[PDB]
């Protein structure tokens, strides 16, 4: 979103002369404005915390999965681990983040790891 | 920009140059690829005197 | 689309003196 | 009835605008060390930034944080120098790690 | 920026350097490609003393 806060201070001085009759008017003014702007196609971003595991019989080098993010019955997106989520080694019976570490983040969407997964306002 | 508009002069000075030369392969075809003069500049300036 | 919502609060004071 | 009205007015405005999705950027000051038996050439680590129990992001040293040489018992920023910065996220070193307002 | 304008100084350190060297193939040409000095830095530093 985009949140904007504005503060304003105004000082005015006016002089009226009619015919006679003179008048001097001073004025002070304070203004506070708040503004929330939002889009409707890129209304939010998502990032996943995931973890690879292996259950076969042989180790797997340079692991990269293509995975589907689905919400209810609509496949939100399909993401392939580009460069920051590639598992160099996967031995049998062992996760890619070795037990003790934290899961890995899947946020980027394009090929050169520069984008975020967008979801619109309804989703 | 203000210094430029005041009257100061801006100069351009060549720092280096890179370019290939031409050799002959088995055929009569002149080849200029991966033949950078930068490979010989240092040695030529080292072992020779300029006139 | 692009939806914007703005809220504004203004407080003003003024003093006039004529001749009194 | 005639009338002449003169008026002078001064105004001062301040404004702060902020996005709550890319509310801040972060960079790290880190340093590679070696403890094995053999030197490592062209060292590049894949690392995880985690805040509380949520991994903030996974970053792989793309081109400005690759350690050319790591000898056993020695750091990559050899002792006496300063740690190295880790800010860029994308492959071609043109992005910064974003964090939202809650984080 | 405020720290810079206050009077603090900013320094630059040479963390590392990379570059090739020049060898000779079968012909008389000098080749400098895929000959990174980084391949020998660690060994030279390990087996030698600096003066």
């Amino acid at each position: 979103e985009h949140a904007s806060t504005d503060q304003g201070k105004t000082v005015s001085r006016a002089t009226t002369n009619s015919k006679n009759s003179t008048a001097v008017q001073d004025s002070n003014g304070e203004s506070w404005n708040t503004g929330l702007s939002i889009n409707k196609g890129e209304s939010a971003y998502i990032n996943a915390n995931v973890r690879y595991y292996n259950t076969g019989t042989a180790p797997m080098y340079k692991v990269t999965p293509t995975t589907n993010l689905v919400l209810d019955g609509d496949t939100l997106s399909t993401i392939k681990a580009q460069e920051n989520q590639i598992g160099n080694n996967l031995s049998p019976g062992d996760t890619y983040p070795k037990k003790g570490l934290s899961p890995l983040a899947l946020n980027t969407m394009d090929q050169f790891s520069s984008r975020l997964i967008p979801i619109n306002y309804d989703q | 920009l203000k210094k430029l508009d005041a009257g100061k002069q801006i100069k351009l000075e060549t720092t280096q140059v890179s370019g290939n030369f031409g050799t002959k392969n088995s055929s009569g075809q002149i080849v200029t690829e991966g033949n950078s003069w930068s490979d010989y500049i240092s040695q030529i300036d080292s072992i020779s005197a300029s006139i």
